[PDB]
């Protein structure tokens, strides 16, 4: 029973770290969307200009 | 960088192996990894925001459209506005998670010391060379309850007794 | 190994990623991986290397010689990758 208990003890603290970290990462991808639109506009502009 | 978050993530993934509670939790981490890996290659792919008005305008000899698209790009240079939506959901999630985490932590910490104490109790107290059934009747009224229930039932062979203790007979 | 050494047409692959990919097959880490998944593994290993330790990759590229310490780090990295 002590063996079972020891696993759970360590988990309880450390999991909270991952919990935060995971959402933090997701936030970064939101910001990446703003980038994506910047990238997009540049690509489009270069293409129209290339045709000219 | 992003790799710090992810180094803790994958260390935690191979720790998450050691929790069988996961179902789609590992799939959520996998998903955050996917799009995280997408944004870094997006960011590495990135074109310079505007066309070169130095080189790439002086190439064109039809130029009256390079000023148009130069100014149009630099006008609409914000191409998307910011999103911070993780400040309402992350705190809510963090509250339930924190509560549950702390509950688990305190519960198992208590249990560890309870088991430690119980382990000590078996070592430091155990009559077993002179144990009296009176002491067991005192430690559990289950003893008398079962004896009485057996007399009431009218079975004077208690099953299991001879399956881990002997018995003898002449017949 | 034979499955591993295929390369998609008209795309080259940097030397700094040749040394890791080949390392896995050589050390037999990918022996366990089934043939159909070898291809998927290859691309995954590269992304995994880029995320987990692009320090390792950069060291491999620039030092250009694999010291025992670098091979040590690599063994670990492959172990981690294969496990996932």
């Amino acid at each position: 029973r002590i063996d079972s208990v020891s696993q759970l003890q360590n988990v309880a603290e450390t999991t909270k770290v991952l919990f935060d970290v995971s959402k933090e990462t997701v936030e970064l991808e939101s910001e990446a969307f703003e980038l994506k639109q910047k990238v997009e506009l540049a690509h489009e502009a270069k293409a129209v200009l290339d045709s000219w | 960088a992003k790799s710090a978050a992810n180094k803790l993530d994958w260390a935690k993934v191979i720790s998450s192996l050691r929790i069988t509670g996961s179902t789609a939790t590992q799939l959520s981490s996998f998903k955050k990894r996917n799009d995280e890996a997408r944004r870094q290659l997006l960011e590495l792919q990135s074109q310079p925001t505007e066309v070169d008005f130095s080189h790439y305008r002086s190439v064109l000899k039809n130029t009256s459209v390079i000023d148009k698209i130069e100014s149009y790009v630099k006008q609409y240079k914000p191409v998307k506005i910011d999103a911070s939506k993780q400040l309402q959901v992350i705190e809510s999630f963090e509250k339930h998670a924190m509560t549950n985490a702390k509950e688990t932590e305190s519960l198992v910490s208590k249990e560890l010391k309870d088991l430690q104490s119980t382990l000590d109790n078996i070592q430091s107290a155990r009559p077993f060379d002179e144990l009296t059934v009176d002491d067991l009747t005192k430690i559990k009224p289950e003893i008398d309850a079962k004896v009485e229930e057996m007399v009431k039932k009218g079975k004077w062979d208690v099953p299991g007794y001879k399956d881990r203790f002997g018995n003898l007979n002449v017949m | 190994l034979t499955q591993l050494l295929k390369q998609n047409q008209y795309s080259p692959l940097a030397t700094e990623e040749q040394v890791p990919l080949i390392y896995a097959g050589v050390n037999g880490h990918l022996d366990g991986i089934e043939l159909s998944r070898i291809g998927e593994f290859e691309s995954s290993f590269l992304s995994y290397l880029k995320s987990n330790h692009n320090e390792l990759l950069t060291e491999i590229r620039e030092k250009g010689e694999l010291s025992k310490e670098l091979l040590a780090s690599l063994k670990s990295a492959t172990e981690s990758f294969v496990a996932t």
